Order: C-alpha cells, then sequence, then structure tokens
C-alpha cells in the first residue's frame, strides 16, 4: 500500500481534464437542452395571464 | 454537424435539472432596492455577469465525484477518487477557483500578526477540501479490503459448508459496510459541492451598479 | 542567381489580381477578414461586389453582416449591392440576431440607405424575433446609431423605442469614453426627443450628462436640459440625482 | 361558408362543441380573468386530448 | 432467429415473473419480501465467497488468517505464514 | 412543409357542400402530425456494440489485474460483494417511484403547461 | 526494526482522536433528532445542516487517519 501515486501531476492532469470534459458537456450539450424545456414551459406559465389577456383585447370574435 | 434528437421530460433532463437547481439555489441573488424593472434589468444583467457560474462549477464538481465515487463500488473498479492525486488535484482546483476570483475582484492584488494566522487558516481550505473526500474513499476501500480477508478467512479454516452461523453474520457486516460505502459515496459528492459553493460564495459578491439619476415620482 | 528569380517572382504572381482572384470563392469571409487586417482598396470592392451581387440574396446572416461590416470598414458605397443586401435582411429578418441588425444598421446608416420595408422588418426584428435583453449586451452607441438612423428617416416605431431604450443604462453609458459618451448622450437624447418618446430609462442618459457636465457646452447643455424638462413632464415627476448614500 | 366556417374551427380544436353557442356570450367578461370558469377545466381537459 | 430479442425477452421473463418468495411458498418460514432480499443478497454473498474459497484450494491465503488452518494442512504449505518458506514448501508438495 | 390550418382552409373551401360531411375525417386525417410508425427491428448500433465490448474487455483487463494482484482473493471477493449490491438494488429500490420523483424535480414535467386558454383563441 | 514497532505504537496511539469525534458526531445527531422533535416543519432543512455539521466534523477524523497513515506507511 502506497498513499502517492506515481505521478501526481498525472492524477491532477487527470482530475482536470475529467471536470473540465464535464464543464463542457454540461455547459455545451445538457444545460442548452435543460433550459430549452425548462425555459419553454417557464416561459408559458409566466405569460399565461398576460398573453390570454393580450390575445383576448386582440380578438374580435366576442 | 448535426445534433441528436432529445425527448422533453427525459429522466437525466429532469434529473440534471433538479441538480443545477439545487447548487444555483446555494448562492441566490441579492434583492434591490427599487423595483424590478426595464430602469433596473441592465443592472439586473450585469448583476448576473459579475456572478460567477457556481451553479455549473457545483454541478460539474456533483457530477464528476459522484461518477468517481459510484465506479468505486462498481464492480471489478476502484474509484478515481480513492487516488491521493486526482480527489487533492480537485480539492486544490476549488481552492485556487475561489482564491482567483477572490483576486480578481480586488484588481489581482494579493493581501498586525492576524493575518498569517487567517493566511493559515484560509490556506488549510485547500488541504480540507480534498484530504476529507479523498481520505472516506481510501478509508472505505481499505477497510473493506481489511474486513473482506477476515470473512474469507472463516469458510477458508473452518470448512466452506460447515460454519454457516458465523460466514452469514459476517457477511452482513460486510454487506452493511458495503451499503455504507453507498451513503458515503453520495454524501462525499454534495459535501464536496456543498462547501464549493460557500467557499466560492465567500467572494462571489460585488457591487449593484443602480440608477443614479431618477424621476422622483 | 536567385535575387532575379524572386524578384521575377515577386511582381508577377503575388500581386493586387491574384489576391483579389483567390478571394472570390468565400467572399464576405476574405472582404471581412482583409478590411479588418487593414486593406481597404477601393478597386478590390468594386470587385468585391460584383463578386457577391448575385449570391446575395442567398447567403447566411453571419455572411450578411460580414459583408456589410466590410463595405462599412472600405466606406464602398455599391446601389444596387446593398439593394441585395437588404432585400436579403426583409427576406428572413426572423434569423437576425440583434447585434448583426445593430452593425447592418450602422452601415446603413454611414450611407443614407434605407426602405420603409427594411426600417419595419429591422424594427420588428429587434422588437419581436430577439430577446427583450438584447439590447442590455449591445453598448449604448451601436443603440445610439440605430436610434438615430430611425430618427433621419423619420420612422415612428414605438414598440422599438421600447426595446432600445432599455440598453441605455449606467452600465452601457459607464462602458463608453468620455467623448464618446457625450456623442452617445447627445445622439441618443436627439432622437429620443424627435419621437416626442420618454421612457423611464432616458434618465439614465439624462443623467450621463449632468453627473459630468465639463465635456457638454452652454448648447449642448440648453439640448439635454430641453429633453430634461421634456422627459420630467412625460413620466410624471422632477429629475433629481442620487448619490452614493 | 358557415358549414365550412364551422368545420375548420372544429377540425383545428374540437373541443369548441362542448361550449353551446347560445351560452357562449354569457361566459365573456371585460377582463379575461373574469371569464365564468364553468367551462375552462373542461374545454383545456378535453383540448388535452382523447387520452 | 435473432440473439439480442431472445436475451431480453428471456431476462425479462426471469427479472419479473420468476419469483423464488412465491414459487418455494417462502411466505411461511420468512416474514416480509424486504427479509427474504436481505437474506438473499447476504446468501449470494456467503456463496459467491465459498465458491471463489472453494474454486480454487489447497493455496496458502494472502489473507490474514487467525491461526485456524483448514483441519488437512496442520504445516504443510497452506498455513505457512512466512511466505518464501511457503513458496520452497508449496514446489516440494507440487513435485509429489 | 406547409402550414396544415392553411392546408384545412384550403382543403375545406375547395370542397362542395354535399362533400364536406364526408371529406372532414380525409381533411383531418390530412393534416394531422406525423407519428412516424415501428421500422424493422434491426442489430446493435456500431456504438452499442462498441460499448459492449469494450465494458466487456475492460471487465475482463480488470478481472486479470485482480488476479495478478497481491490481495488477490479478496479482490475478487469485493467484485461478489459489490455485485451483491447492484442485485438488491434492482429488487429494493421502487422504480416508478423513483421515476416521478425525478419527474417532481424538474418544474418542466412537475407540473402541466399553463398556456393558452380556448378563450383568448376562439374564432367565430 | 525499532522504528517499525514504534510505527505501530504510534499509529495504535493515533488513532484516539475518533473516540472524540465519534463523541461528538453523536452529540450532533442527537441534536438533530431534537431539533426535529421541537419543529419538523423545517426536519428536512435541518438534516441539510446536520450533513454539513457532520461534514466538518468528519475531516477531524481524516486528519486523525492521515497520520496514521503518514505514520505506518510513508
Ligand atoms: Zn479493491
Amino acid at each position: 500500500m502506497k498513499l502517492l501515486p506515481e505521478s501526481l501531476q498525472q492524477e491532477a492532469a487527470t482530475a482536470a481534464v475529467v471536470a473540465s470534459w464535464v464543464l463542457w458537456h454540461l455547459d455545451t450539450q445538457l444545460l442548452p437542452t435543460i433550459m430549452r424545456e425548462h425555459k419553454l414551459h417557464a416561459c408559458w406559465a409566466a405569460a399565461a395571464k398576460r398573453y390570454n389577456e393580450k390575445l383576448f383585447k386582440l380578438n374580435p370574435s366576442y | 454537424s448535426s445534433v441528436r434528437d432529445v425527448k422533453t421530460g427525459s429522466l437525466p433532463t429532469n434529473f440534471l435539472t433538479g441538480v443545477y437547481r439545487f447548487w444555483r439555489s446555494q448562492n441566490p441573488a441579492e434583492k434591490p432596492h427599487d423595483p424590478v424593472n426595464d430602469r433596473l434589468l441592465p443592472a439586473v444583467v450585469d448583476a448576473s455577469d459579475k456572478r460567477a457560474s457556481i451553479g455549473t462549477w457545483a454541478t460539474t464538481f456533483f457530477c464528476t465525484i459522484i461518477s468517481c465515487n459510484l465506479l468505486g463500488l462498481m464492480p471489478f473498479n476502484e474509484a478515481p477518487t480513492s487516488g491521493l492525486g486526482f480527489a487533492t488535484g480537485l480539492g486544490v482546483s476549488v481552492w485556487a477557483t475561489a482564491t482567483i476570483l477572490g483576486l480578481s475582484k480586488t484588481g489581482f492584488k494579493f493581501p498586525f500578526i492576524f493575518v498569517p494566522l487567517e493566511t493559515i487558516s484560509y490556506t488549510f481550505r485547500a488541504v480540507s477540501l480534498g484530504v476529507r473526500l479523498w481520505v472516506n474513499m481510501l478509508a472505505g476501500h481499505t477497510l473493506l479490503h481489511i474486513l473482506t480477508g477476515m470473512a474469507l478467512a472463516l469458510p477458508f479454516s473452518l470448512g466452506f459448508f460447515s460454519m454457516v452461523p458465523a460466514t452469514f453474520g459476517v457477511c452482513c457486516l460486510l454487506s452493511a459496510l458495503v451499503g455504507l460505502e453507498y451513503l458515503v459515496a453520495v454524501l462525499q459528492s454534495g459535501v464536496f459541492s456543498i462547501l464549493s459553493t460557500v467557499y466560492v460564495g465567500e467572494f462571489n459578491h460585488d457591487k449593484f451598479i443602480g440608477p443614479a439619476a431618477k424621476i422622483v415620482k | 542567381p536567385s535575387q532575379n528569380l524572386v524578384s521575377t517572382f515577386a511582381n508577377k504572381v503575388i500581386v493586387e489580381e491574384n489576391l483579389v482572384n483567390v478571394a472570390e470563392i468565400d467572399v464576405p469571409f476574405w472582404s471581412y477578414w482583409l478590411s479588418s487586417a487593414g486593406f481597404t482598396s477601393k478597386d478590390a470592392f468594386v470587385k468585391f461586389a460584383e463578386a457577391v451581387k448575385p449570391k446575395v440574396a442567398a447567403l447566411s446572416t453571419s455572411d450578411i453582416t460580414n459583408l456589410t461590416v466590410a463595405f462599412k470598414r472600405a466606406n464602398y458605397y455599391d446601389k444596387d449591392l446593398f439593394t441585395g443586401i437588404e432585400a436579403n435582411v426583409s427576406a428572413n429578418f426572423t434569423k437576425f440576431e440583434t447585434e448583426q441588425l445593430l452593425q447592418i444598421v450602422a452601415t446603413f446608416d454611414a450611407f443614407n440607405h434605407s426602405s420603409v420595408a427594411f426600417l419595419d422588418d429591422v424594427a420588428d426584428s429587434i422588437t419581436y424575433c430577439n430577446h427583450y435583453l438584447a439590447p442590455v449586451r449591445a453598448g449604448a452607441d451601436e443603440l445610439a446609431t440605430l436610434l438615430t438612423y430611425y430618427a433621419k428617416n423619420g420612422h415612428e416605431r414605438a414598440d422599438l423605442l421600447a426595446t432600445v431604450a432599455r440598453g441605455f443604462s449606467e452600465v452601457s453609458l459607464g462602458k463608453l469614453s468620455a467623448a464618446q459618451r457625450k456623442d452617445t448622450v447627445l445622439s441618443a437624447l436627439k432622437a429620443f426627443q424627435t419621437f416626442g418618446f420618454y421612457p423611464e430609462s432616458i434618465e439614465a442618459v439624462i443623467g450621463a450628462a449632468l453627473v459630468s457636465p465639463a465635456e457638454y457646452s452652454a448648447e449642448e447643455l440648453k439640448e439635454v436640459e430641453a429633453v430634461k424638462v421634456a422627459a420630467e413632464n412625460a413620466l410624471g415627476g422632477e429629475f433629481v440625482l442620487i448619490q452614493e448614500g | 361558408r358557415l358549414l365550412k366556417l364551422w368545420a375548420k374551427r372544429l377540425l383545428v380544436s374540437p373541443e369548441l362543441a362542448i361550449v353551446p353557442l347560445n351560452e357562449f356570450d354569457a361566459q365573456l367578461a371585460s377582463k379575461f380573468e373574469g371569464i365564468s370558469p364553468k367551462y375552462q377545466e373542461l374545454l383545456s381537459a378535453v383540448a388535452q386530448g382523447n387520452k | 432467429m435473432a440473439v439480442t430479442s431472445f436475451l431480453g425477452k428471456a431476462f425479462e421473463k426471469y427479472f419479473y415473473d420468476f419469483s423464488a418468495y412465491e414459487q418455494f411458498g417462502l411466505n411461511r418460514f420468512l416474514s416480509s419480501k424486504g427479509q427474504y432480499v436481505a437474506l438473499r443478497h447476504v446468501g449470494f454473498v456467503m456463496v459467491g465467497v465459498n465458491v471463489l474459497l472453494a474454486a480454487n484450494f489447497p493455496f496458502n491465503p494472502p489473507f490474514p488468517t487467525i491461526g485456524m488452518c483448514p483441519a488437512g494442512w496442520e504445516g504443510t504449505w497452506v498455513c505457512q505464514a512466512d511466505k518464501a518458506k511457503a513458496l520452497e514448501m508449496y514446489k516440494e508438495w507440487k513435485k509429489s | 412543409e406547409g402550414n396544415s390550418v392553411a392546408g384545412i382552409i384550403k382543403s375545406v373551401n375547395e370542397t362542395s357542400g354535399a362533400n364536406l360531411l364526408s371529406s372532414l375525417k380525409t381533411i383531418k386525417a390530412q393534416a394531422a402530425p406525423i407519428y412516424p410508425a415501428a421500422a424493422s427491428s434491426t442489430g446493435y448500433s456500431t456504438q452499442a456494440k462498441i460499448a459492449l465490448f469494450g465494458a466487456l474487455s475492460w471487465i475482463l483487463y480488470r478481472a486479470d489485474g485482480q488476479s495478478k494482484a497481491h490481495e488477490w482473493i479478496v479482490d475478487l471477493n469485493l467484485n461478489v460483494l459489490q455485485a451483491a449490491w447492484l442485485i438488491s438494488f434492482s429488487s429494493l429500490i421502487p422504480f416508478r417511484a423513483v421515476y416521478f420523483a425525478f419527474r417532481g424535480m424538474a418544474p418542466a414535467t412537475a407540473s402541466t403547461l399553463n398556456g393558452l386558454k380556448t378563450f383568448s383563441s376562439i374564432s367565430l | 526494526s525499532v522504528l517499525a514497532a514504534s510505527k505501530m505504537v504510534g499509529a495504535g496511539c493515533a488513532t484516539i482522536a475518533l473516540a472524540g469525534v465519534g463523541a461528538g458526531l453523536g452529540v450532533m445527531f442527537g441534536s438533530l433528532i431534537n431539533g426535529a422533535a421541537r419543529n419538523p416543519n423545517i426536519a428536512k432543512q435541518l438534516v441539510g445542516y446536520a450533513l454539513l455539521g457532520f461534514a466538518l466534523t468528519e475531516s477531524i477524523a481524516l486528519f486523525s487517519l492521515l497520520v496514521v497513515f503518514l505514520i505506518l506507511f510513508a
């Protein structure tokens, strides 16, 4: 049993590579998709009242 | 150059949405004194520009650390986190990220014997953040290896199918230990990211460039 | 004998004609990067304009804003070309982003080129087709260029004015230098007085002239005070400055 | 023309059949939030689909 | 004809339908289903360690014995604590 | 691919009065969204076979290195102790409740879409 | 081998700090039970504090164990 590895810098660079890939994949592939779903639902839920009142005012059918 | 199609409402999308909203909620934005409207909206957008992305960073660290921590519990696999350089490199990385943010706020200027004592107390966060997670992963694997040898010894020196109650008891103890290792894997990933959020939120504070001139009524 | 050879190779192959002849494949790309590097010669852009002129109507939005910025830097105005660029912008105005439209409107404001349909499509694209915080990321000189463009052409669009008034604040005006901030404040206040539109964010313009009135002359201060009294009457109160606290 | 005009509306959104015509003006109000809630949840739940 | 389709359907039928808590009628011996899951977990561990030890044996264990042998190797080449001595004793035991 | 409502309008205006009630179902089925039917079941993907063969090669390589190791038998028994928990998690975890809990984690799936109402966008 | 003998003695004397950290951790978890009994409406908040508290408390154990490793396998 050894505490230290063969190279501390190699393991540190492995951690940096893995975490930087998780950062790029999060910011680039995951967070656009997440925010497309979330901001569609949130924009509709935040604008339902104003949207329906504006469309009710525009609608000449009544 | 063509991206893949995603089903809306997938379980990984929902899980990562909850995780991101959690680590984003750890450092909430401050309410301004003025009411938020179109006069205050560039001040709010610049406040969001000056705030560091601790939600993205904490989600990054949570996902990579829980992935390595759970890799330690798959068969034929050890955690990368149980290595010293990996886990303590992540810890020194979070401490240096918080320090680089706090230095850049102070104009890239480095910071009455209270100042070296607080310097050592702050600098020990670099040791503690990585050594905690690395020590927990190393201790759990080491404890399992020592415990497994004792359990193996019981049926090696008492017959394969000749000592049922003591072997059953020690395998119950080993199985409860592996369940504890699952709990410790999840907990140490969450602990690393919570302490990451508090260490960077010490320096996340910035000036709100609000309105300098207004119509009073 | 190599020096006579390199003198023969240096005056016949690496010339401006082969430079503008290799720049025919992707001409908004090449005109953009050659104009940024500093190559602003007139005859090359005369060649470049008839290079793009067929294929303008099917260009991308990034290539349209690249070509328009390049011809802004070369200062060469081709009426049929900018009619083609204006028809491209008016054709697929929903695809254009606000920063691209601000660069395009800056080029169309350097010359006096405008249609009613182009102005309505740019205002519709900035207001409705784009994010409402896109003027916040703009920089107040670009928005003041657009405001003076719409004021010069007399096109009144109150929704576009309410959109690009959002970009004027302490932040975006504080990003500018002092002479550029004075020019931007004068342009924005003149356009807002032309339209008769005084939003709640005009005071961040007016304050940017009144926190530092040392750079402003007496007639410019009279103009700023005229817009200040007009905005006081429109917004419904009196204009104070806020101190540090 | 009236059958065609109602056919387009009942093809795009067939949930308009659950409001009788003679009661439609009895639902409205000056603000949209003041429209009578007798049919609103029924309109939304029928518009969500047959499943 | 396909292999992975039958493998998926067969593992589905084994995972969901095949239940030895009701097929063997273990509800009389055991209290609940979760107790059966815990005992099947620990029984899986016991059978696995016995198959590994039973698989390849007789060998000098790298794990610490508590001073107990397998009752057939008092001091041959399996209970030796020194490893080089156990190696040469294994060699003169393998020559036989 | 044009507007489907514009196709509904053109197809309804193009019919005669005698043909309208007969053709309404076909005008409904023409401007209805494409839900693509299930294709023929094929082999596994290139990436799926790469993933399975790479996982098997990693498992074999790690089991080989665990065999070569000094405390080899406790390595191979740690694999049993971990596979036991992967077995017991398939029996313990309430996957329907876990699915709906994760659905509650995201606000996009926690609630229904509250958006356009019928009375606002009606056209009499 | 008096150095290795003192290594075993020093590691066995080194792990005494796990007693104090276990007593403190039990005090903190007993107070978590108490605080959930006082005000269960915020109980899922309190457990979070407990985990965070356990976090920092656990670190004092690991700086013990690290010294043990620095005694044993350095
Ligand atoms: Zn191991």
